RNA sequence: CGGGAGAAGGGGUGCUCCCUGGGGUGAUGAGCCCCGGGGAGCCGCAGUGAACAGGCUCUGGCGACUGUUUACCAAAAACACA
RNA sequence: AGGGGAUUGAAAAUCCCCG
RNA sequence: AAAAAUGUUCA
RNA sequence: UUCCCGGGCCUUGUACACACCGCCCGUCACGCCAUGGGAGCGGGCUCUACCCGAAGUCGCCGGGAGCCUACGGGCAGGCGCCGAGGGUAGGGCCCGUGACUGGGGCGAAGUCGUAACAAGGUAGCUGUACCGGAAGGUGCGGCUGGA
RNA sequence: AGCUAGUUGGUGGGGUAAUGGCCCACCAAGGCGACGACGGGUAGCCGGUCUGAGAGGAUGGCCGGCCACAGGGGCACUGAGACACGGGCCCCACUCCUACGGGAGGCAGCAGUUAGGAAUCUUCCGCAAUGGGCGCAAGCCUGACGGAGCGACGCCGCUUGGAGGAAGAAGCCCUUCGGGGUGUAAACUCCUGAACCCGGGACGAAACCCCCGACGAGGGGACUGACGGUACCGGGGUAAUAGCGCCGGCCAACUCCGUGCCAGCAGCCGCGGUAAUACGGAGGGCGCGAGCGUUACCCGGAUUCACUGGGCGUAAAGGGCGUGUAGGCGGCCUGGGGCGUCCCAUGUGAAAGACCACGGCUCAACCGUGGGGGAGCGUGGGAUACGCUCAGGCUAGACGGUGGGAGAGGGUGGUGGAAUUCCCGGAGUAGCGGUGAAAUGCGCAGAUACCGGGAGGAACGCCGAUGGCGAAGGCAGCCACCUGGUCCACCCGUGACGCUGAGGCGCGAAAGCGUGGGGAGCAAACCGGAUUAGAUACCCGGGUAGUCCACGCCCUAAACGAUGCGCGCUAGGUCUCUGGGUCUCCUGGGGGCCGAAGCUAACGCGUUAAGCGCGCCGCCUGGGGAGUACGGCCGCAAGGC
């Protein structure tokens, strides 16, 4: 019955991309767009769209992989090499100001949620608050 | 296990045993020889280990065993042990410290000596 | 599993005075009896002050048990018993 | 029981010989 | 669709 | 070419690998160690009850007795409650030790047989049940980690 | 695993500096507990300290802070304050004294003795400084303190020399007999000069006190040093201690001799059986050095209790299965509150220690000064994404409706045929049986084989599968009744009502047990016969409980897919059972095989996951001891948990 939607999100992005898929449709909510939102405003994923599969509204969010390789194994590279989940249902993440994560020696990333919005390991930083450690891409 | 079992049973600290029980955590315990008797080597080995027994002043009694060649200990002899497994000898779980008390030093040992308490001798 | 249980081991009990709770017949009130409870205070060596009135425990044997038996030496580990 | 010869890679075991 | 047990110790 | 002996390649099984002249099980004997049960015996901690009950505080009294007075009163002394501990009794919890008894561990070359590993030479194992020197046998049922 | 009588509360008192069953009457029956009450064990708490990359783990010695105690127990008095260590009273134990008539003492203060132990010091100097008590002050007391003494116990500084010196003494060890090594090491030559010797000699000490002013503010004068004739400065000045462990691997360092599974070594692996780099000595070498080793204990490595940071198909690990309580977790949308959460500010977080500088002793070790950081917790203001919560709404989760399906799902009653066994009857004669071969055994008292009639029990051939149903155990002849679950279709209803699930309750093969019934076949035990060295077995001939039924117990298992349940996501191919359709096809449910990606130690798994994820439960932590012992709970027992 998903008790973390949010971290299936996640996983149906995280399995679309093992595969190589144009699109993926994860079910509609506001603030799982917001993790999308964030994944694009910082270059992720194509991007992503509202549908509807009869009376069922769902969000096709758009993957975006590398270039073809040279050599066995031609399969391009990902753009997410790795998404998990923190903050789960059955064991909330809090973090303070201080405590906000440093994804990837700076390279990844940390969607997290705060009083003030939906903000990244850097904008967060930068607002210098704090939240709810969503989780982490790169 | 989950965090909520975590959080309900929590994991369980190991708390080891004295591969040695001398008593009160110490260094060394002192006793009398009980017996004196020579044991046989175990598994590959074959030789006369000499063993002696001992009456240890926590009303303990022990095996403890003797080193180098050659020793005086007599069935009421005073002795100090020192804990050291004789790993080949079932049971024998502590050395006597040589040189001490009723423990006569090494004779003629001019090697390692520190260990088997035998006087720096002179050169002359 | 009823029972071992009166296990064991203790303390109280007489007399006077004060207040008080329910009962039965009256009558719903009074005498009349019937069970209690709480405080004071008096006297002796001793208060079920005389008479009636268990000593106890641990542990074996035999027989399960209440019973029955040698009228007049044997009541049992014997007979009987479900 | 120890020691010696034979015997073994060295024993164990086995054969012969001693106060 | 099978008669038949065992083979000292350390290397 | 069935059968005895030895030898090739393919295959299968394997708990073997100084490799079946392998490996390996349990009883038994001997030695050392810890340990359970045990008629019991010894000591420590505690709980309950009632009997005696110091010092002392407090509460009465201070009468027909004493001491002081500035006559109100105070002290001494009397009684009671509380009370350390002591006694007797009956419980609870732990430790030591005990004739004998039960298994268990470990210890170069002692005894008996062959359960298991190759259909291990009756597939094996397993819950149960009975039985037998010992491994174990067999009954029912189960499993394949067997065919 | 249940605990509780001042026990929980109450009105009125008593008591106190004061709250309050702290205490006492009277009244009401409450109070606590799996969020672990009650009970046993163990223990002084913190600042900190040790280790760790951190998170953690361990610890609480010195110094600082809190508490507690003064031989064991009780009680008050005095007082601002005590139930008071060097005050008091009593009881007890202990030791002592005595004129034997009574009395005395309380080092867990300093030092010292004895006992115990592996082991822990001088019966030191001084009140000069700091601090404390009394006094107007002079000043008195101060084993607090300030110093000294003892121990490589620790930390730090430092010495046993420096520069030359041979194509290289001697001695000793190797030696392919040339030589190689110790080794510039030495001797020897120069220079420095710890020790020792003589001379000088402290800081720490300015106050209190005396005079002027006012005995104040400000100024002037005087006394005082335990350590100590020590530090330290200057002069002279002699080459002036080295040891311990190791050298097979891990782990840096090798050769000879002795010894011969002996003697011995040994942290784990291991070495020694007559050429040992492992034992013992030697030459040599490596390491550290006034130390070096050993034993003990803590953290580490050990992501080996795993939050960081692990697991359970075969390695230890899924509960035999189900139902469900507490608890844990929870779809979509709009709004209110703002407990979690987050931000700001402020209080706090002693000093010491930890980190950064800078200075003080020749450096350092110690030490001073300044700076910088501290989780946590309180108060004040604010934010509202997420968790929480209240409120309003929705239909994707879940449940229901109408209509139908398949199935060995379960319970009861009845029923059919095949076969086996026995009974009667007929017919018939010399063996049948069983085996590897046999024997036991059955048969002239008439068997086996054949037919006919009859009784009774138990199991249900073909269909049948590689299938189907059930939560598991498990369920098969046929029929009817009673009843469970499950699948499909129709978009009808409810509107998150959900998932899981400690404990609990139920079910739970076979064997086994109780009361009663039944009994053909088979069959532990048992008895014979063979086999064999033996055969308490395998094979043969007999045979009871049991296997069956009713009702009630036991509750285990290779109770296995050896794979917990629920939901979501991630190529296909193949055959098969079952449902629906504008039916070569499309779509739903289940069972098998092969396999994408990916996972795995490998084997293998692979939309029926062991893939990628989330919720919840269960469980594992080397092998043997042992699923044993004890305790508890259950059972009639066997036994089980
Ligand atoms: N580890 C042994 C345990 O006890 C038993 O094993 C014990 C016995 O079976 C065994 O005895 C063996 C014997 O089996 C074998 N056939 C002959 C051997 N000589 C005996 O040996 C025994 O005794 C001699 C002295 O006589 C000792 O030196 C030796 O160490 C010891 N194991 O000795 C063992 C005790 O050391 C179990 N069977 C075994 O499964 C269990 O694990
Ligand atoms: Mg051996
Ligand atoms: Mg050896
Ligand atoms: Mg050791
Ligand atoms: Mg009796
Ligand atoms: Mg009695
Ligand atoms: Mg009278
Ligand atoms: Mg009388
Ligand atoms: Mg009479
Ligand atoms: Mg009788
Ligand atoms: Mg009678
Ligand atoms: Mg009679
Ligand atoms: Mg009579
Ligand atoms: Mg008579
Ligand atoms: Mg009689
Ligand atoms: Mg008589
Ligand atoms: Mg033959
Ligand atoms: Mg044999
Ligand atoms: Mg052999
Ligand atoms: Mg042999
Ligand atoms: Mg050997
Ligand atoms: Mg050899
Ligand atoms: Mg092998
Ligand atoms: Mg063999
Ligand atoms: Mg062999
Ligand atoms: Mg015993
Ligand atoms: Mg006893
Ligand atoms: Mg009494
Ligand atoms: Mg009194
Ligand atoms: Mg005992
Ligand atoms: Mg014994
Ligand atoms: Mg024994
Ligand atoms: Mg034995
Ligand atoms: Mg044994
Ligand atoms: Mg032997
Ligand atoms: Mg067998
Ligand atoms: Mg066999
Ligand atoms: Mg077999
Ligand atoms: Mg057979
Ligand atoms: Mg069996
Ligand atoms: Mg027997
Ligand atoms: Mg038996
Ligand atoms: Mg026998
Ligand atoms: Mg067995
Ligand atoms: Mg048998
Ligand atoms: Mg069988
Ligand atoms: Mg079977
Ligand atoms: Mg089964
Ligand atoms: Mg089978
Ligand atoms: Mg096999
Ligand atoms: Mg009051
Ligand atoms: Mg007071
Ligand atoms: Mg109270
Ligand atoms: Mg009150
Ligand atoms: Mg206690
Ligand atoms: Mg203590
Ligand atoms: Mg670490
Ligand atoms: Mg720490
Ligand atoms: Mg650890
Ligand atoms: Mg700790
Ligand atoms: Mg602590
Ligand atoms: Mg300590
Ligand atoms: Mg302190
Ligand atoms: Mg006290
Ligand atoms: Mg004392
Ligand atoms: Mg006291
Ligand atoms: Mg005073
Ligand atoms: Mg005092
Ligand atoms: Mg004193
Ligand atoms: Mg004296
Ligand atoms: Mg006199
Ligand atoms: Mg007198
Ligand atoms: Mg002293
Ligand atoms: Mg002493
Ligand atoms: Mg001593
Ligand atoms: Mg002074
Ligand atoms: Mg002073
Ligand atoms: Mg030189
Ligand atoms: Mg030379
Ligand atoms: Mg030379
Ligand atoms: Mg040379
Ligand atoms: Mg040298
Ligand atoms: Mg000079
Ligand atoms: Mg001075
Ligand atoms: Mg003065
Ligand atoms: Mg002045
Ligand atoms: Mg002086
Ligand atoms: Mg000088
Ligand atoms: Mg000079
Ligand atoms: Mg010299
Ligand atoms: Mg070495
Ligand atoms: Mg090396
Ligand atoms: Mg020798
Ligand atoms: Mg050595
Ligand atoms: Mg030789
Ligand atoms: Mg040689
Ligand atoms: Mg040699
Ligand atoms: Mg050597
Ligand atoms: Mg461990
Ligand atoms: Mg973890
Ligand atoms: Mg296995
Ligand atoms: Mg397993
Ligand atoms: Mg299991
Ligand atoms: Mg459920
Ligand atoms: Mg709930
Ligand atoms: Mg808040
Ligand atoms: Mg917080
Ligand atoms: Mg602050
Ligand atoms: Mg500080
Ligand atoms: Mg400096
Ligand atoms: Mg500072
Ligand atoms: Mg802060
Ligand atoms: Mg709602
Ligand atoms: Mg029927
Ligand atoms: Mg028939
Ligand atoms: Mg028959
Ligand atoms: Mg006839
Ligand atoms: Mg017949
Ligand atoms: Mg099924
Ligand atoms: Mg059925
Ligand atoms: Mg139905
Ligand atoms: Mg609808
Ligand atoms: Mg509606
Ligand atoms: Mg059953
Ligand atoms: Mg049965
Ligand atoms: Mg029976
Ligand atoms: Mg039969
Ligand atoms: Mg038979
Ligand atoms: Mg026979
Ligand atoms: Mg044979
Ligand atoms: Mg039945
Ligand atoms: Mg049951
Ligand atoms: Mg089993
Ligand atoms: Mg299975
Ligand atoms: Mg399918
Ligand atoms: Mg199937
Ligand atoms: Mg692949
Ligand atoms: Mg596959
Ligand atoms: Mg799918
Ligand atoms: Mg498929
Ligand atoms: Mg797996
Ligand atoms: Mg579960
Ligand atoms: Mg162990
Ligand atoms: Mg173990
Ligand atoms: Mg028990
Ligand atoms: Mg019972
Ligand atoms: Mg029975």
């Amino acid at each position: 019955m998903l008790t973390d939607p949010i971290a299936d999100m996640l996983t149906r992005i995280r399995n679309a991309t093992r595969v190589y898929k144009e699109s993926t449709d994860v079910p509609a909510s506001r603030f799982k767009e917001e993790i999308l939102r964030i994944l694009a405003r910082e270059g992720f994923i194509k991007g992503y769209e509202r549908v509807d599969v009869d009376g069922k509204p769902y969000l096709r969010v758009y993957l975006k992989y590398g270039p073809r390789r040279q050599g066995p194994d031609p399969r391009p590279e990902q753009v997410i090499h790795h998404i998990r989940r923190i903050s789960k249902p059955g064991r909330r993440v809090y973090v303070g100001v201080k405590e906000i994560p440093r994804v990837r020696r700076g390279l990844g990333i940390a969607i997290l949620s705060t009083s003030k919005g939906v903000l990244t390991d850097r904008e967060a930083r930068k607002l210098g608050v704090g939240g709810e450690l969503i989780c982490e891409v790169w | 296990p989950t965090i909520n079992q975590l959080v309900r049973k929590g994991r369980e600290k190991v708390r080891k045993k004295s591969k040695v029980p001398a008593l009160k955590g110490a260094p060394f315990r002192r006793g009398v020889c009980t017996v004196v008797r020579t044991v046989t080597p175990k598994k590959p080995n074959s030789a006369l280990r000499k063993v002696a027994k001992v009456r240890l002043t926590s009303g303990y009694e022990v095996t403890a065993y003797i080193p180098g060649e050659g020793h005086n200990l007599q069935e009421h002899s005073v002795v100090l042990i020192r804990g050291g497994r004789v790993k080949d000898l079932p049971g024998v779980r502590y050395h006597i410290v040589r040189g001490v008390y009723d423990a006569a030093g090494v004779k003629d040992r001019k090697k390692s000596r520190s260990k088997y308490g035998t006087k720096k001798p002179k050169e002359a």
